């Protein structure tokens, strides 16, 4: 089966450089055109660049021309995007996409994406505060972290029904904050323990938090 | 500065034809993303690595509205003309 | 420049019913037009290419027609997994251009939110900031108004909101609103209130607490 795996994303400071790559498997890589597409958080799809099957032909969106360079290694089945002079608005999930033919769209297979955040903020783990409680609700406030993403589970995954983990908001401080809630029976508050497990992988921050009535 | 046209999307509008002026002419149609430069080459049978297409139209393109005509001279004998993956035989006197 | 315009922006369709999405081009793109489906948190998936050809593995209830400047995607019987953002893409001319997308959501009966208010925790108050959180749980449709009140004075500019994707089990939305005060401002006031206007509530619902009770 056709498989595309991106890597190289992360935090980079404005003006600096970042190289994304995309490892392809499951097809004859060197027969197909390859593309990069990006998607800023909450926004539409945005074509970035194309390289033909044989690397002879290349083309770039106006927004990135002169700054980005697409290339490929057909012996290593790898696609590359060299991104120079990065600006805040280049921040996006970046997808590699395969062409069913030699260079043209459409994009018949897509990678999973790699998140690129252009920012001067420093990587920072979240503070985790309790949101204490027929039906009760409780939760966790995951405040003041950078960059995305954060994962949140409840009772180490032994509790998923009634859980809502909300999209994070970017605060004035350049930091993110999200909340996660769960509704449980009120009769459960006296016996059942509730713990939210927050994981901020960029900072190696793993926080378990007991939520007390 | 054009990209090479997608080699999988060509068809003959006019297969290779004697021009009357000691050249070979043809017209392709292209169904892909435009505009682009037409990849055209030729080989003599048995010699796949040596291009023999001498183009009177050196920079053939498919424009957003127009293009597709190609004129070339070929060496005597059995030749194959390729526009992308599209092919046609040509025997040259 | 070729401008791709999708219509409408958002589409509510009852399950098992039909959905019809339009794509307009500012000039002719012949039949070189593709449709993509993207579900939340996932890469896009090609549905249609050549204006009308179903891609590999796409169920028969997806069909598409059109050419030149007008194109249509139809889902004849909308099933639970068919709810996503749909993009068109012209690839007749370099650069290929995506439309801005059409969101297809489930239509369901009106459901009023369950409202809950959470004071700042004492752990957070040690830090010199106070976050007050208001939860609107499992409501439909998506449009909802939150108004924060501090000792009965209406707040503005000091709150941020976040909404979940439509729930796959019950097709509702949830919303979280955070009011942020300094510790000093928070300790200057007594009654903290979250007031909720929604189509399912015959009058606005207020949840409140008194600082220190």
């Amino acid at each position: 089966q056709v498989q595309l795996v991106e890597s190289g994303g992360g935090v980079v400071q404005p003006g600096r450089s970042l190289r994304l790559s995309c490892a392809a498997s499951g097809f004859t890589f060197s027969n197909y055109g390859m593309h990069w597409v990006r998607q800023a958080p909450g926004k539409g799809l945005d074509w970035v660049a194309v390289i033909s099957y044989d690397a002879i032909s290349k083309s770039y969106a106006d927004s990135v021309e002169g700054r980005f360079t697409i290339s490929r290694d057909n012996s290593k089945n790898t696609l590359y995007l060299q991104m120079n002079s990065l600006r805040a608005e280049d921040s996006a999930v970046y997808y590699c996409a395969k062409s069913p033919t030699a260079i043209d769209p459409p994009f018949d297979y897509w990678g999973q994406g790699t998140l690129v955040t252009v920012s001067s903020a420093s990587t920072k783990g979240p503070s985790v505060f309790p949101l204490a409680p027929g039906t009760a609700a409780l939760g966790c406030l995951v405040k003041d972290y950078f960059p995305e993403p954060v994962t949140v589970s409840w009772n180490s995954g032994a509790l998923t029904s009634g859980v809502h983990t909300f999209p994070a908001v970017l605060q004035s401080s350049g930091l993110y904050s999200l909340s996660s809630v769960v509704t449980v029976p009120s009769s459960s508050l006296g016996t059942q323990t509730y713990i939210c497990n927050v994981n901020h992988k960029p900072s190696n921050t793993k926080v378990d938090k007991r939520v007390e009535p | 500065t054009y990209t090479m046209c997608d080699k999988t999307k060509f068809t003959w509008k006019r297969i290779p034809t004697d021009s009357g002026h000691d050249t070979v002419v043809m017209e392709v149609a292209f169904s892909g993303t435009k505009p682009c430069r037409i990849p055209v080459r030729a080989v003599a049978h048995g010699s796949p690595d040596v291009n023999v297409a001498m183009l009177m139209t050196p920079n053939p393109t498919i424009e957003n509205n127009g293009g597709g005509f190609i004129e070339m001279q070929l060496p005597p004998g059995d030749n194959i003309i390729y526009v992308g993956e599209l092919s046609h035989q040509w025997f040259q006197k | 420049e070729i401008v791709m315009t999708q219509s409408p922006a958002t589409l509510s369709v009852s399950p098992g019913e039909r959905a019809t999405l339009s794509c307009w081009a500012s000039q002719s793109v012949s039949s070189n037009l593709a449709w993509y489906q993207q579900k939340p948190g996932q890469a896009p998936r090609l549905l249609i290419y050549g204006a009308s050809t179903r891609a590999t593995g796409i169920p028969a209830r997806f069909s598409a027609s059109g050419s030149g400047t007008e194109f249509t995607l139809t889902i004849s019987s909308l099933q639970s997994e068919d709810f996503a953002v749909y993009y068109c893409q012209q690839y007749n001319n370099w650069p290929p251009r995506f439309g801005q997308g059409t969101k297809v959501e489930i239509k369901r009966t009106v459901a009023a939110p369950s409202v809950f208010i959470f004071p700042p925790s004492d752990e957070q108050l040690k830090s010199g900031t106070a976050s007050v959180v208001c939860l609107l749980n499992n409501f439909y449709p998506r449009e909802a108004k939150v108004q924060w009140k501090v000792d009965n004075a209406l707040q503005s500019g000091n709150s941020q909101e976040s909404v979940t994707e439509q729930d796959s089990k019950d097709s509702t939305y949830s919303l979280s609103s955070t009011l942020t005060l300094s510790k000093a401002d928070y300790e200057k006031h007594k009654v903290y209130a979250c007031e909720v206007t929604h189509q399912g509530l015959s009058s606005p619902v207020t949840k409140s607490f008194n600082r220190g009770e």
